[PDB]
């Protein structure tokens, strides 16, 4: 097969990261490891941490656009009622 | 060597779904790709087994769909899976493209991957529109009419292009027959574009939610991301089974069970739920030609995205203002859909125009300015002089 | 639009087949067919409902056969090519009262009565809309509404002006089981019958939904366990780093 | 795609002015500690995307010990993001340790590529 | 070791999977049919056939 | 490096049709592969543009084919190209498989390539049969009936398999609709198998008409075999244009212009011209089950071919007796086709049985015995003792 | 990318043939070369050589099977005529 260009991911053995030295791993078999030991206290406190650091960036745009949609929908159902029909007459023309 | 490495066919299966080096920090948002693959297989298999009972004449389309839902054994399962799975296909694809915008997967060296993604998105919108017109309900007929008149807006040529599309003078029997043939055809082009998408992905590997390299700590595909994708596959099938079996006709429009009548126009012509932001973008422009150009520019402005992100760090993970304006953009897209679902009434015209402007301003003004300000803020926060 | 063009919002009636486990009331479907045949079937076709679908659902075998043999359908012609008729059988469809569209528009002041095979699935609101449409005619329209002559008022129709007549009055039919047949009773029965006609799969759809949701919820929890299991070697992995000797 | 000479010019114009520095350096380090890359145990020069040949050059330039330290900080960041936790408060990168260590290597590669492009497109002094 | 020989060979493992899936399909079908009929007693057609005795 | 080598997409185009090292001694028989690719593209494009006007009901199939041939602009070009190109597709495929048997391309290391070729051959026979039944003429209806009753020969299960295939109790509206859906579907499976075929080819390169290695004198694909394939492409289009425009209905059977009548059986039910050897093989066995097993074994006996060729030189080029018995086999295959076109009459039954026996004897007895004798003859011709 | 197995065709540079030495090529540009100079005398004498060495292996099987088909077809149209109807009676039963 033909050669190809320089990529930024190699394969197992020549992956292409920087050379690393003196960094040791430690892992235990999952047969001697108890899974889901960290669901209780975890799904409460870590989930509250993940919500607290991260909710306000979602809650302010939702608040802005929901308030703007609600004000627009309220103004719609105002001016297509009997009370605002002359205003509908002057803004539709 | 091993047989999964030395065989010609199994080497692709190996290097794609067995020994593919994935970054070990990717969360469940890097699972929508496998989920889209599963949902495409669902759409194709239900499409074949439901198109064995479908007759594509204009006088026999709606009756054959009802023949599927009534006389065919388990045919209601097929049609409900098919329509609601197309809805979930666009929902998972929207979440996948939002994963692309958020974590900066569009940036270099993954521009080819992003462009093939945008091509897949355009082909999928085309497939869904053609298959929705194959039902030939009320909404199907009148939506086909409105979209092809939008193609008649093209100057000096357009009327003959539309008489070519229709195969006649209005939406008639040749139109529905060629929409069924094209609708059978284009998903295989989508499958070929998906294979090209996987190639352009595989030449550099996935990103990670930190925006740094992942060449240091790679874990294989097999058993790790196989069972993580199996988790989200079962969740996706659970939610699809809810919206198929317990509430099937929620996402659809009830006018689509009226047969196609060219004489009666509906009270409100609305596409199916996911094409509504694009329909709102087109309806916000007070011109037909500029409306069609703006509707296609609303997808090509995703192609102009890697050239405007001037942030020197990849992805919006560790940046404040870019993350905030990203969620401004997402809820703006939802607001485009909800503007498009409404009528052409005060003040929805003005809000549709402002919402279209904030869409294009996010893709063209907000991202480069906020990325430049965030770069300078990262620099002067830690450099003292 | 105003609320008049959009039509009044049909409320939430507590049907006996809402909810993810409740099925149809088949006695109500039987009585709804009786009210259909004696009231609606003068002016509404039911073109997509075969006779065989009522066998074992709302009527027995001989009841459907002796209701279908009262009608005449087109037989294959005889040995001289003359067109002939035949009595109905189980494989035929429920015939409409009108031979074509123009006879319908002639007999109903121009307005075409829509086929009721899918009418509870082709209107927003559905069951509540059909019930409020039938039981929603005022005795007289509100003050200031000029109806076009030949049309009728009820607020649930989009626009207010409908071309239907109020055709549910007190005790115009008799029930076989002796149920008091008021207007609301008959309207509830025909709305349940039209829900059956649009959705004949409804019973089997909900029980297969029960099976599928149970099996997929169990699979989802089992797959969460196996993902937390096979990733346990990678979640708990630890890294220490003593920086190497700088002479090399 | 910011071309580090440009961001360095803007940042030095902000720092050398007293009014602009007094105005937007508190905004700057407030932005930094709301960004939260410290809490994963990273530095900002560990965070610049390195999949363009000029940054790849500036990583070849780097000394050995800082390269091994950068590799350890990346692997501990991937492991901490994998467990969906944060590093404990004793292991967070402090404000004094967030040194722009890779910036001069990047800037000299910037000046080298800029000079190569200019000399590749010169006229002649006629 | 009491059950591990019941899990040791993969042949007897997948044989257990298929035998249990056969039994599960039969029992689960019968049980969900019985519960779905019991929950809606008085509404199914055999109830109306029993009531209408004419 | 060059852009055709460094790009992800163009590297496949490079390594397959630009810089592929081909042996420089291959003649025009190594051109049928490119010719089959061109003819497959012809079949697919005419199938799409002709299936935009096709309605697959049993009461509307033949009328829609005649609507294509009469009312559609240039529709006679489409149908005549389509049917006569299917005939040329099988003729070029028969010549390609004969090139495979003659020059020994089935031998090691190309057994995977040969097996994927046999899979493509089975899928193509299936596609042609389904599309011939989509016409719903007289021959279409009765051929579908005979082939599915042959599937009813299977013991203890077969009648329910056939009621599953028919979708009813005889060849009716669901049968023709599902044959049209399957017939639209299976050519894309053929395209995927063709891509797998090209992969299994590319891992070892083509053979050569000498049976020796070709690693010494390779010339590129580009301009050399590009223009050689362009020569045979223009010759193929010339002969196809003759049999489309000047004599279109020669290869077809004239009974196929009678509409499908389930009551009238024809005087002679015969498939289209290329399935006749297989029909003769099946008709020669005096049993239904053994007939169906023998008809499928007549294709699986091509899979048992690389294990019986005991010749130590590759290909029949430099061997006398193997070349002679190869042409015995080829003219026997033609004689099978001509026996199958005739009636069940004396002496065509006895000749059909002898011809089937010589078919299986060539694939199972003649090739190993003649190859062993040819090996020993090559040895003792030059070794003296 | 992963490594693959040993094939029998490499690429331009490492094709995998035997090492060769002292074998020189000579080729002329086709712009200074006259094409189709070898069509006349060639399509006569070389085509007759290619026919003479190669026809008889095709002509003997065609002769055998065409003679056998012709004898069978003649015997068919004999015994379904008036002359051989009693022979058709005795060989069809
Ligand atoms: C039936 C529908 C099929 C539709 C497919 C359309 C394509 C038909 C393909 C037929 C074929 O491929 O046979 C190839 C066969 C072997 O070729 P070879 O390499 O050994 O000969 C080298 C040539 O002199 C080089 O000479 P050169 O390469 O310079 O030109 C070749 C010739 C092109 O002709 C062909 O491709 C085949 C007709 O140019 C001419 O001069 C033509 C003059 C009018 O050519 C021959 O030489 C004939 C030998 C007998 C074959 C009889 C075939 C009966 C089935
Ligand atoms: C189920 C499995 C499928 C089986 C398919 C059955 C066969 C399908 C029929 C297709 C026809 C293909 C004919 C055979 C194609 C290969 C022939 C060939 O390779 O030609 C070359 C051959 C010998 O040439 P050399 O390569 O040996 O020359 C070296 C010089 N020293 O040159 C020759 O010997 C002359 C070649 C002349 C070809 C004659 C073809 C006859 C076609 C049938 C005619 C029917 C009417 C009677
Ligand atoms: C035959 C192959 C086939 C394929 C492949 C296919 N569909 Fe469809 N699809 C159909 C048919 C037939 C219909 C019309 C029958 C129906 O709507 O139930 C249809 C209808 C639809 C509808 C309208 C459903 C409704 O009832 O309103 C949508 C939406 C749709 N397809 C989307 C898709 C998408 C998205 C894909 C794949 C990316 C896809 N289809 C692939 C056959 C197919
Ligand atoms: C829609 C895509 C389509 C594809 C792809 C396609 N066909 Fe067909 N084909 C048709 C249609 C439609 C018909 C029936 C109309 C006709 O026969 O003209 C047909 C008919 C045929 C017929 C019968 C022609 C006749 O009139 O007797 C044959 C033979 C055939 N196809 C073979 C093939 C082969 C071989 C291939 C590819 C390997 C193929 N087709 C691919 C659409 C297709
Ligand atoms: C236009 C955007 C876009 C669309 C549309 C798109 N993709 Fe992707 N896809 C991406 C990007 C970007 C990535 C790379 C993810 C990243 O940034 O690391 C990707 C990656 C993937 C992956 C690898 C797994 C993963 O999550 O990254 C798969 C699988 C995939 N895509 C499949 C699909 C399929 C299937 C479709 C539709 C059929 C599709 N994609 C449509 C942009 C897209
Ligand atoms: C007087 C003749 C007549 C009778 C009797 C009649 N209908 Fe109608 N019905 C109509 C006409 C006409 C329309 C459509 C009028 C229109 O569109 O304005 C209609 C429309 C309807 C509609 C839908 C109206 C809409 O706006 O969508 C329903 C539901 C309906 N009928 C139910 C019934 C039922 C149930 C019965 C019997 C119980 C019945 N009708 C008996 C004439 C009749
Ligand atoms: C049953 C046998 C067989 C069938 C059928 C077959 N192939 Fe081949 N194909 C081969 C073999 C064997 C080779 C290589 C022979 C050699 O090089 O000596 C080959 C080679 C090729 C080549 C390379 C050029 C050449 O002539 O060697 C192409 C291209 C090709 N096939 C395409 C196709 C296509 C397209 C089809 C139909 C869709 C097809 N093949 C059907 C066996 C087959
Ligand atoms: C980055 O890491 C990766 C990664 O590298 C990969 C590869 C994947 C995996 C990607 C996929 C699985 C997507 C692949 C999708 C395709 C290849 C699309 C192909 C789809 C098809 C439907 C194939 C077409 C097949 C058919 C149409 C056959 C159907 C035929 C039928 C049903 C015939 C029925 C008729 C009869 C008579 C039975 C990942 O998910 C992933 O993230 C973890
Ligand atoms: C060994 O060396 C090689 C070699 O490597 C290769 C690749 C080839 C080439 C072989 C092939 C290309 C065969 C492969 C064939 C395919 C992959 C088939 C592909 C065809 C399709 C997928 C169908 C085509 C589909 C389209 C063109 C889509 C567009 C069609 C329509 C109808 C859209 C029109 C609609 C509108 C609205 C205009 C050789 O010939 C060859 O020998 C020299
Ligand atoms: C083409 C369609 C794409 C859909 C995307 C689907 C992505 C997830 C695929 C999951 C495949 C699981 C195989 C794991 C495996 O074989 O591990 C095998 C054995 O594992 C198992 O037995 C898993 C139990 C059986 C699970 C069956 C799941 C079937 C439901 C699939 C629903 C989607 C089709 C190897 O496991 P080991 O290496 O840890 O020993
Ligand atoms: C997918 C379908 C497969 C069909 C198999 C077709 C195999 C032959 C393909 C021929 C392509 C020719 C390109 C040569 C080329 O570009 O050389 C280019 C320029 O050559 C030419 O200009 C050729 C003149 C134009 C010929 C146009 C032929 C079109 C008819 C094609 C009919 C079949 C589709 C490079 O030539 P050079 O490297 O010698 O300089
Ligand atoms: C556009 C691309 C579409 C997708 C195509 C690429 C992805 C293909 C994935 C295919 C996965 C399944 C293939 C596994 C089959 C492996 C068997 C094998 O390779 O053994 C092959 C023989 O294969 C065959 O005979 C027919 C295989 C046809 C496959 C039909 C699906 C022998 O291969 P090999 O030469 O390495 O063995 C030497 C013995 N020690
Ligand atoms: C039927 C196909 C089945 C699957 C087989 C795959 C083979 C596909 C053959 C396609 C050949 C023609 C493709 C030419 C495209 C080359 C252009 C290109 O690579 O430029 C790419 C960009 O590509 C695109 O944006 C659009 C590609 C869409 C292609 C849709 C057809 C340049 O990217 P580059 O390689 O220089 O990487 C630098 C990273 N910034
Ligand atoms: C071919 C792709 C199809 C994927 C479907 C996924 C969508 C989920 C809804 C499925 C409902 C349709 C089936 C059904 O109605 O069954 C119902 C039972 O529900 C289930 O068991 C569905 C569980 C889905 C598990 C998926 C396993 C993966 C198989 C891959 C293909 C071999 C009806 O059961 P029954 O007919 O009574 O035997």
């Amino acid at each position: 097969g033909p050669p190809s260009g320089k990529t930024y991911m190699g394969w197992w053995g020549h992956m292409g990261g920087p050379k690393q030295k003196g960094i040791t791993s430690y892992a235990v078999s999952p047969y001697a490891q108890k899974p889901l030991q960290g669901i209780f206290h975890n799904a409460v406190f870590n989930s509250f941490r993940r919500f607290k650091s991260q909710f306000l960036y979602v809650l302010i745009p939702a608040g802005i656009y929901w308030y703007w949609w609600k004000n627009g929908n309220e103004y719609n159902e105002f001016l297509y009622s009997k009370a605002g029909r002359e205003e509908l007459e002057r803004v539709n023309v | 060597m091993a047989f999964r490495k030395s065989n010609v066919y199994l080497s692709l299966v190996n290097s794609y779904i067995i020994d593919s080096p994935q970054p070990s920090s990717i969360n469940y948002w890097w699972n929508m790709g496998s989920l889209l693959g599963l949902c495409l297989v669902i759409q194709i298999v239900t499409g074949i087994f439901m198109a064995m009972h479908y007759s594509s004449n204009i006088e026999l389309a709606f009756s054959s769909v009802e023949h599927i839902m009534r006389d065919v054994h388990n045919g209601y399962i097929l049609r409900y899976l098919h329509a609601n799975g197309a809805s979930f296909f666009f929902m998972v694809m929207f979440m996948h493209m939002a994963k692309g915008l958020y974590y900066g997967s569009y940036r270099s060296p993954r521009v080819t991957l992003w462009n093939v993604g945008v091509i897949i998105f355009i082909l999928t919108i085309a497939t869904a529109f053609l298959g929705y017109c194959c039902v030939y309900g009320q909404m199907s007929h009148w939506g086909a009419t409105v979209i092809t008149n939008l193609f008649s807006a093209i100057p000096f040529v357009g009327n003959d292009i539309v008489s070519w599309l229709w195969g006649g003078f209005s939406v008639s029997n040749p139109t529905i027959q060629r929409f069924f043939a094209l609708h059978y055809l284009v998903p295989f082009i989508i499958a070929a574009m998906v294979i090209m998408h996987l190639m352009a992905l595989h030449i550099h590997g996935s990103s990670n939610p930190l925006g740094i390299t992942g060449n240091l700590d790679r874990i294989p595909m097999h058993s790790y991301f196989i069972f993580k994708d199996l988790v989200t596959v079962f969740l996706f099938m659970l939610i699809l089974a809810l919206f198929v079996f317990y509430s099937p006709n929620t996402l659809g429009h009830p006018d689509n069970y009226i047969p196609g009548n060219p004489l009666v126009t509906p009270a409100s012509i609305v596409p199916e739920w996911y094409l509504l932001p694009f329909y709102a973008i087109l309806r916000s422009i007070p011109d037909k030609l500029l409306g069609v150009i703006t509707m296609f520019a609303a997808i090509l402005v995703l192609l102009v995205l890697p050239f405007t992100d001037r942030s020197v760090v990849r992805g919006n993970t560790f940046k404040v203002l870019s993350k905030f304006f990203f969620f401004i953009f997402v809820f703006n897209f939802v607001l485009l859909g909800q503007i498009g679902a409404c009528h052409v009434e005060v003040p929805y015209v003005l809000m549709g125009q402002i919402a279209t402007f904030i869409y294009f301003a996010y893709f063209l003004i907000i991202v480069p300015v906020i990325s430049t300000i965030e770069n300078v803020l990262f620099y002067i926060g830690r450099v003292n002089k | 639009m105003t609320a008049a063009e959009h039509g009044l919002h049909a409320p939430a009636y507590a049907w006996s087949h809402n909810g993810p486990f409740e099925t149809f009331d088949h006695a109500s479907i039987r009585r709804g067919y009786q009210v259909y045949r004696e009231v609606c079937a003068a002016c509404h076709s039911l073109d997509r409902v075969a006779w065989r679908t009522l066998v074992g659902v709302s009527h027995t075998n001989e009841e459907v056969r002796n209701m279908a043999e009262e009608f005449e359908y087109d037989d294959e012609p005889d040995e001289q090519g003359n067109p002939k008729k035949r009595p109905g059988k189980l494989s035929d469809y429920i015939p409409g009262p009108y031979p074509n569209e123009q006879a319908a528009r002639a007999a109903n002041q121009g307005a075409l009565p829509p086929d009721l095979s899918l009418i509870v699935k082709a209107r927003h609101g559905g069951c509540d809309y059909i019930f409020s449409l039938l039981t929603g005619y005022p005795d007289e329209p509100p003050a200031g509404v000029a109806l076009p002559p030949g049309s009728n008022y009820n607020p649930y129709f989009p626009g207010g002006s409908i071309a239907m007549a109020r055709v549910l009055f007190d005790d115009m039919v008799e029930y076989e089981d002796g149920t008091p047949a008021t207007t609301s009773q008959m309207a509830k029965d025909v709305t349940t019958f039209l829900n059956w006609c649009a959705e004949p799969e409804h019973d089997e759809r909900k029980r297969l939904g029960l099976k599928t949701v149970i099996i997929l919820s169990s699979l989802y929890l089992l797959s969460i366990w196996v993902k937390k299991f096979k990733w346990a070697g990678i979640k708990t992995r630890k890294f220490v780093f003593n920086p190497p000797k700088p002479r090399k | 795609p910011q071309s580090f000479t440009s961001i360095a010019r803007i940042g030095d114009y902000i720092l050398k002015s007293p009014v602009l520095s007094k105005l937007c350096v508190p905004v700057a380090n407030q932005f930094i500690n709301l960004a939260g890359y410290k809490k994963l145990g990273l530095k900002f020069d560990d965070l610049i995307a390195e999949e363009n040949p000029i940054m790849q050059t500036a990583l070849r330039r780097l000394p050995e010990d800082e390269s091994y330290a950068r590799a350890y900080r990346i692997i501990r960041a991937h492991q901490t993001e994998l467990t969906h936790h944060l590093l404990p408060r004793n292991e967070w990168i402090k404000a004094q340790e967030d040194v722009p260590y890779l910036l001069p290597y990047i800037l000299e590669a910037e000046a080298a590529a800029k000079e190569k492009d200019e000399l590749d497109n010169i006229e002649v002094s006629k | 070791s009491l059950y591990k020989t019941f899990f040791k060979r993969n042949a007897v493992f997948v044989g257990t999977i298929f035998a249990g899936a056969f039994v599960f399909q039969t029992v689960f079908d019968t049980a969900i049919t019985s519960w779905y009929e019991n929950h809606n007693k008085g509404k199914l057609w055999k109830d109306v056939k029993a009531r209408i005795a004419a």
